[PDB]
């Protein structure tokens, strides 16, 4: 809470400089060689790391470290400005660490890609870094609300070749940005729509349903003549099925195609006339088709338009839609600022099993005076603090109990926060094929022998009794 | 001539070059004697049939004087200037040409080649004028538009800094972004003339066509299929020249 | 009107876009239904000409071309049995009906072809040279390009740019962690090789066109050393590309010289010279 | 182009003027030749569209020298006629219908195209050059 | 919802 | 002789040039092509008549090969880049200037007109030198 308040105020007080002298922003960059013996506006810090058995790594309490992924340049005017204004977060980092000496990490994900964590430690050691703070599960949890996503893949003849491979990879990467609270189904349509996999209505994005969808997408072949009015009339109908369980909010449609001629006004006027379903249109591949109807489709219905001409753009274009989804919660005001705890997952910096509390940081530039609200509808980032499962285990002593006795905790989804059977290993998703990022989610019924009484007990604990 | 073909370019201190140096001394001495005797007979004071009236004599003088000057410079301290002795060594290649005058039939072929040059001179002037016009037009159309980036996703120069991920088959490699110019461009009249000569010879002109049809604007990265109408320029060039 | 119909049909053919698999643009579906009108107009023209001329229709080659185009089109259109698209390929010849319409283009083609006839004897020489060099290459370079630097532990290509290798000093030795194992696909995905007499002929022709022949020289140098491959490749170029060009130039120059002194050309030149004298005197 | 008037003060004006006059006299016979060449290019482009067409959508991307659209077909046929990198286009065309296994019969298209194009271009342009230059020379000699 | 993207590209 | 060498076995392989004598039976077929034989014989006789015209070209090749040897002879070929940039690194172990025969081969390849511009770009200034040259800086290659 206090970190978010300070970050909001510091952003409110910032001035958008453009001319940066060679030494105006000072930071560590958390990825530089400690012994270079040697930039456009930045001056590096040579810090001192001694040791800390609480982390196992070598850390510095004097300042925070900044991680900037490989793709994003660190000399851009959009990155230098944040590297300047986020420098005020170090004082609050130190204050929190001195008030509670048991704090492990205090990360501030940013909408541009950089992450600032207080204990200055070098990043994880072809060793190329594909880490992006805007795709981690805690950031995704804290940047939007549970979704009802229905990916609509174009499988006509024209998407054959490179376009099909790019579409498959993009769909897989989009599926990777989904939590257990999110429900997703993947459909396809050349001339008549059909479900890509055995699922027919909607499935929650577990680690297994996602693999099923990914395999079914990778089995897709392209043949036929595009018919938008039969694919959208199918997507909107599977978004109306209420016999099954769903997140029941943020009903969004993903259209993966190349380009066309039909805008299908009748289908939208028939199904979505009050505009309760968002539409995101993707123009995948390198071609010269008419990218006109899909932009209008993403404009008339709430949504945004993306272009994926290569493998590099896949990650950013698939991750960007959270920025669009985040507008209602920031417009809600100081009511969406609720701390949410993620599922148990292996820490990126190798602390083992942890859970992160997430608080969104809103844009309050010109809040006092009602002048500017156009760009205030996008989040600045997500704050995050990590608590290790070792702390929760220490809060529950077991040596007064018999060895057969133990403690366990259940979240609403039914996964175990604490359990003796739970181990720091990724969940097995299937038989290993011949020739850490995923959350560790183990159900209560999958950690012990399933019994009739243990299901009723699980339901009662989920209800909160 | 045979000795010039046996030197080792790679290793200056090779055992064969040391031996060939003395052959060079002997040949230079023989040529000095031949030149000095020809000077004695022909003379220097405006005899109107003297040495320096016929071009071949000037060529022989250049060869021998270059040899002697090269021997002179290495007289003391060779490390001061090595390019100087290198160029004078390169000057030795004119020895094969010293047989055109000495073989009457070879001179009768060289004169035929010269007449062939003389007959087509005016058409050559017209050809150069037309190619100059085409080069100027190409400069106007494609001036500064032949800039690209190592990362294709970045259009401008300011964006092409840092590192980008090169997604190769089965391996992902991190490389640097560079704002490079194309190998054959149209920046001034000389570059345009060179590029048009390369196109006329037929080598690599499809790449030039692709670069021309992908040219968007000055100081901006290419966009595929932007201006496909530029193919008419290269069609007309091929039809004409 | 027949010429206008031919031009319109050419435009329609030039306004068609092809998409992979079975995809079709909306405009293509509209364009496809205009074929009945064109084939009906052509059928009407053929019918009226044959009934009025009382077939000498097939005597003229242009009328034969129009007639065969008409029959191919009407057979392709009527009856979708076996889904014949090979009879859709005949439509490319319809642009050539413009020459049939315009006699001047017929005269110009006659002028081109008459001069082009002497080159058949040069083509026979080219074919014989290609055959001899293909036989020699097949006898010497048989199956030598199916051995690359395979991985040590597994039968996988070491890199993404395979090249021929050998198992001795004269050839190209593989790196320390690789070995030469048989049956690599070959250069240019196996299209360029000396395996049959057909691959040999195609390869020799490609070398004759002075395209990619240094790639073959380098591949053969890697496969079996560089000592003797030049004696096969450089004389191939010299005999089949420069000598043949010289023969073609000589024959064409002789044909043009003989053509100039014909009676019609002489009369035209005399007319031009007299007109130029008149213009000088007028000036 | 007005700098070509400087040739008047030299003795080379007669031959150049006669060449220009001969070129302008047989200007219909040059337009007809160019039109027939264009017609043959169009026919071969249409044939290439029918045979290969949209089948050049390989997994690594559609090559720039494709037969998808009519302008692209014309460009590709022109490049084959000039003889530059025609073997690469032949390789792509063979690869489109299978490969070396069951697509080697499509090399006839490229063989015929290049073989006819080289010698037809040579004939069509050398005939023009020789005829006009000979006429210019004869006019110059006769006027002198 | 005026930032739809097409206009800004 | 080829058959006896084959049936002998082992020994020395005696290469395969004897099989060129096997393949050379096609030349006997020229005794029936009266027009073809006359054409070939006339052009060969004309080529033999002019020995010095074919010597001027040899002299040109010799001079340019020597100039290339003395100017671009020490360019290093051992370096291969991560991508190898085939377009610009055209000076390799097959297309170098290191000896007279390799220089002549490069000149002939350029005369045939096959990526000569890439070789010209590769021979420019600023390229790494060879290890045995004696120069420890990237100062090999000229703007010439
Ligand atoms: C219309 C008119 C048509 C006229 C047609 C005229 C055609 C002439 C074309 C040239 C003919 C010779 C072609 C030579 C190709 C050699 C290819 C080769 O691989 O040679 C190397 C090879 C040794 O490699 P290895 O792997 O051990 O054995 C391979 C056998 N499968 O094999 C060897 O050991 C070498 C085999 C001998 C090759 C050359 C024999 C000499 C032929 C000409 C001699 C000229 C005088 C000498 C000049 C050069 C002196 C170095
Ligand atoms: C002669 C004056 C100019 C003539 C030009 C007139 C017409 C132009 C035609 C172009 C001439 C092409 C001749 C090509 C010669 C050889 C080409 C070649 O690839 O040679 C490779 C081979 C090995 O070359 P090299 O590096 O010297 O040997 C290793 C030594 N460490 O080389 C050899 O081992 C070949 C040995 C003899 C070369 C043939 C003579
Ligand atoms: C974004 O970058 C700016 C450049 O570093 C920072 O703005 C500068 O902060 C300096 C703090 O040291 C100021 O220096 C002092 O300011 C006082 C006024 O209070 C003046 O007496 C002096 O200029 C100076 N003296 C002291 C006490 O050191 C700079 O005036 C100020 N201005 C500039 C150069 O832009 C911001 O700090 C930074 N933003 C954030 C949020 O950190
Ligand atoms: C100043 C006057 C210059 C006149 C030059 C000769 C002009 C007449 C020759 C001619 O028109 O024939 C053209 C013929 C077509 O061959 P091509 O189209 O297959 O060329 C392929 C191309 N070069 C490549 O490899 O990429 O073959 C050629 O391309 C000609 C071969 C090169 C020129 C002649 C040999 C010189 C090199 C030994
Ligand atoms: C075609 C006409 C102009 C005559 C041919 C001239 C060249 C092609 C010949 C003539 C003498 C030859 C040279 C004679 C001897 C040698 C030494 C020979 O031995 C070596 O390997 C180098 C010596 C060493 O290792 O010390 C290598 C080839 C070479 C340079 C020869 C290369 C080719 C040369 C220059
Ligand atoms: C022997 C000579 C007389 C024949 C040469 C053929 C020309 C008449 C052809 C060959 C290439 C053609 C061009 C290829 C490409 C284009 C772009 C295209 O125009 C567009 O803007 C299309 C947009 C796109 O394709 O993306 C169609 C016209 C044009 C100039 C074409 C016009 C006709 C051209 C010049
Ligand atoms: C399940 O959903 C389907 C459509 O998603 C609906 O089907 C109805 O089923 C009931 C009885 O099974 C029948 O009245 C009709 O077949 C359907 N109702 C309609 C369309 O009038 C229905 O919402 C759900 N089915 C059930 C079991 O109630
Ligand atoms: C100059 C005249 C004779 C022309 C003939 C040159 C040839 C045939 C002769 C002249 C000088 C000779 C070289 C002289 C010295 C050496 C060093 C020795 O360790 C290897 C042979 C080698 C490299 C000789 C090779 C052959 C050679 C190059
Ligand atoms: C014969 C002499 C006069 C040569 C002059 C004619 C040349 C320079 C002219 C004739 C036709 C011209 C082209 C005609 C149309 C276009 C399309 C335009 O959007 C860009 C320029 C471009 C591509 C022109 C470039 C210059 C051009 C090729
Ligand atoms: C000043 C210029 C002409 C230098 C000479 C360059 C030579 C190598 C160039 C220029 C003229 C060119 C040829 C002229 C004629 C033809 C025939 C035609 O079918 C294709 C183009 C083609 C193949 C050209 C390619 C190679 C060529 C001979
Ligand atoms: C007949 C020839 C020699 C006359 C033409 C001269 C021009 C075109 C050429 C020939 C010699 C060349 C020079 C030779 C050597 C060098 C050294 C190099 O590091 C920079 C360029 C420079 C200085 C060249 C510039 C261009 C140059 C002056
Ligand atoms: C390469 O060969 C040399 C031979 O001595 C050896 O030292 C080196 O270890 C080899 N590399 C491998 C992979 O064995
Ligand atoms: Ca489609
Ligand atoms: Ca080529």
């Amino acid at each position: 809470v206090r970190l978010a308040l300070e970050a909001e105020k510091v952003q409110a007080a910032h001035q958008w400089r453009e001319d940066f002298a060679s030494n105006e922003v000072v930071y560590y960059n958390a990825k530089d060689d400690l012994d270079p013996e040697k930039e456009p506006g930045s001056q590096r810090i040579k810090p001192v790391f001694i040791e800390d058995a609480n982390f196992g790594r070598q850390i510095s309490y004097q300042h925070a470290a900044v991680h900037i992924p490989t793709d994003i340049y660190e000399g851009s005017t959009i990155v230098l400005n944040e590297l300047n204004w986020t420098s005020a977060l170090d004082e609050v980092f130190k204050k929190n660490r001195e008030e509670d000496p048991s704090l492990l990490w205090q990360v501030f994900g940013s909408a541009t890609g950089l992450a600032r964590y207080y204990p200055a430690s070098p990043w994880v050691d072809n060793k190329i870094d594909l880490y992006d703070v805007r795709r981690r599960p805690w950031y995704i949890q804290g940047a939007a609300s549970p979704k009802d996503m229905l990916i609509l893949v174009d499988v006509s003849g024209s998407v054959s070749g490179l376009t099909l491979k790019l579409i498959r990879t993009s769909v897989s990467e989009m599926l990777e940005t989904l939590s257990d609270d999110d429900f997703v189904n993947v459909a396809s349509f050349n001339s008549n729509a059909q479900d890509v996999s055995c699922f027919q209505h909607l499935v929650q994005a577990n680690v297994r349903n996602k693999k099923v969808l990914k395999d079914a997408v990778n089995n897709i072949t392209a043949k036929g003549i595009t018919d938008y009015k039969k694919g959208f009339s199918f997507a909107f109908e599977q978004l109306l099925n209420y016999n099954v369980s769903r997140a029941n909010c943020n009903k969004i449609i993903m259209l993966f195609t190349d380009g066309g001629e039909e805008r299908a006004q009748e289908i939208f006027n028939k199904y979505n006339k009050d505009k309760k379903v968002r539409v995101f249109t993707f123009s995948v591949g390198q071609h010269n088709y008419d990218r006109g109807p899909i932009q209008w489709m993403a404009c008339e219905n709430k949504g945004y338009y993306y272009e994926i001409p290569s493998i590099g753009a896949i990650r950013i274009n698939t991750q960007e839609y959270l920025d669009v989804l985040g507008r209602p919660m920031v417009l809600a005001g100081d009511k969406a600022k609720q701390v949410q705890w993620t599922n148990v997952y292996l820490d990126a910096l190798e602390l083992g099993l942890v859970i992160t509390g997430t608080l969104p940081v809103f844009n309050i530039t010109g809040q006092f005076e009602n002048k500017t609200n156009l760009k205030n509808q996008l989040i600045l980032g997500v704050m995050g603090v990590d608590v290790s499962l070792e702390d929760i285990k220490r809060l529950t002593p077991r040596f007064t109990l018999c060895p057969n006795g133990y403690y366990f905790a259940i979240d609403p989804n039914g996964y175990v926060l604490l359990h003796p059977n739970l181990q720091p290993k990724p969940i097995g998703v299937g038989i290993p094929t011949i020739n850490s990022q995923e959350p560790v989610t183990l159900d209560f019924l999958d950690a012990e022998l399933e019994n009739d009484i243990k299901v009723e007990i699980r339901n009662k604990m989920i209800d909160g009794e | 001539s045979i000795a010039l073909a046996a030197e080792d370019p790679v290793q200056p201190n090779a055992p064969r070059n040391n031996v060939l140096r003395y052959f060079d001394y002997v040949f230079t001495g023989v040529f000095t004697f031949e030149m000095v005797i020809k000077m004695i007979d022909l003379g220097l004071v405006l005899h109107q049939g003297a040495y320096f009236r016929d071009l071949w004599n000037i060529l022989d003088f250049i060869v021998v004087s270059g040899a002697l000057v090269a021997f002179a410079f290495t007289g003391n301290s060779k490390g001061k200037d090595i390019n100087t002795i290198k160029s004078l060594r390169v000057l030795r290649v004119l020895r094969p040409l010293k047989t055109i005058k000495r073989l009457p039939k070879l001179k009768a072929v060289f004169d035929c080649v010269v007449n062939s040059l003389k007959n087509v001179f005016n058409i050559l002037i017209v050809y150069m004028l037309f190619m100059f016009i085409f080069a100027v037009v190409a400069v106007q159309l494609f001036k500064g538009k032949f800039f690209h980036c190592t990362d294709e996703s970045k259009e401008f120069e300011k964006d092409c800094r840092g590192k980008y991920l090169l997604y190769e088959k089965n391996e992902v490699k991190a490389r640097d972004r560079e704002w490079k110019k194309y190998e054959f461009h149209y920046d001034n009249v000389l570059w345009a003339l060179l590029t048009l000569f390369t196109v006329s010879t037929g080598e690599g002109w499809p790449q030039v066509l692709k670069h021309s049809v992908d040219a968007t604007f000055e100081n901006q990265g290419p966009s595929p299929g932007y201006r496909m109408e530029m193919s008419i320029f290269y069609v007309v060039y091929f039809v004409v020249f | 009107m027949i010429l206008a119909t031919i031009i319109a049909n050419c435009i329609v053919l030039a306004l068609e876009q092809h998409l992979p698999d079975d995809d079709k643009t909306p405009m293509s579906e509209r364009l496809d239904d205009t074929e009945p009108y064109f084939i009906g107009i052509f059928c009407f023209e053929a019918g009226i000409k044959i009934i009025a001329l009382g077939f000498s229709y097939l005597r003229n080659g242009w009328n034969v071309m129009d007639f065969v185009v008409v029959l191919t089109g009407i057979l392709a259109t009527v009856g979708t049995e076996f889904d014949l698209r090979t009879l859709r390929a005949v439509r490319v010849l319809r642009p050539l009906k413009l020459v049939s319409g315009i006699p001047s283009l017929q005269v110009v083609l006659k002028s081109i072809m008459k001069a082009m006839i002497p080159l058949l004897q040069i083509g026979l020489l080219l074919f014989f040279a290609i055959l001899i060099f293909a036989i020699i290459g097949l006898e010497f370079y048989m199956g030598k390009f199916h051995t690359t630097c395979f991985e040590e532990g597994t039968d996988d290509i070491q890199g993404e740019s395979p090249a021929p290798c050998g198992t001795e000093e004269p050839a190209r030795t593989c790196p320390n962690g690789t070995k030469c194992q048989p049956y690599w696909e070959g250069p240019n995905n196996g299209i360029t090789q000396f395996d049959n007499i057909l691959f040999a002929v195609l390869t020799v022709f490609q070398c004759i066109t002075m395209e990619g022949w240094t790639d073959l020289l380098y591949n053969s140098n890697d496969a079996s050393g560089n000592t003797w491959n030049w004696l096969y490749f450089i004389p191939l170029i010299i005999i089949g590309s420069f000598f043949m060009l010289n023969l073609v130039l000589g024959v064409l120059s002789g044909e043009f010289a003989k053509e100039r002194e014909r009676v019609e050309n002489r009369r035209a030149f005399l007319k031009l010279r007299r007109q130029q004298q008149i213009e000088r005197e007028l000036n | 182009l007005r700098l070509l008037r400087i040739f008047k003060v030299t003795k080379y004006w007669a031959s150049l003027r006669n060449l220009v006059v001969s070129l302008l006299n047989s200007m219909k016979s040059i337009i007809s030749l160019l039109f027939l060449l264009f017609l043959f290019i169009v026919v071969f482009a249409l044939l290439g569209m029918q045979l290969f067409g949209g089948q050049f959508n390989f997994d690594e991307g559609t090559p720039p020298t494709n037969f998808d659209t009519f302008p692209a077909a014309i460009m590709t046929v022109f490049q084959i006629l000039t003889g530059e990198d025609w073997n690469e286009v032949m390789y792509d065309g063979i690869k489109s219908q299978g490969g070396v296994q069951g697509g080697m019969v499509f090399s006839i298209y490229f063989i015929v195209l290049t073989l006819f194009g080289n010698y037809t271009l040579l004939n069509v342009f050398l005939a023009i050059a020789v005829d006009n230059l000979a006429n210019a020379q004869e006019l110059t000699k006769d006027e002198q | 919802y005026t930032d739809c993207g097409g206009v800004s590209g | 002789t080829d058959i006896l060498v084959t049936e002998f076995g082992n020994n020395f392989i005696n290469l395969s040039f004897l099989r060129l004598f096997r393949a050379a039976r096609l030349i006997k077929l020229l005794r029936q092509g009266y027009t073809i034989r006359i054409l070939l014989w006339t052009f060969v006789q004309s080529f033999k008549a002019l020995p010095y015209v074919c010597l001027l070209i040899a002299m040109l090749f010799f001079i340019y090969a020597i100039i290339g040897m003395q100017v671009f002879g020490n360019i290093g070929i051992d370096v291969e880049d991560e991508d190898s940039d085939e377009d610009e690194f055209q000076i390799t172990e097959h297309n170098n200037f290191r000896t007279f025969f390799q220089a002549l081969m490069l000149l002939f390849r350029s005369a045939t007109g096959e990526a000569w511009h890439n070789i010209m770009l590769s021979c420019l200034s600023g390229k790494p030198c060879d290890k045995n040259s004696g120069i420890l800086t990237r100062e090999c290659g000229n703007e010439f």
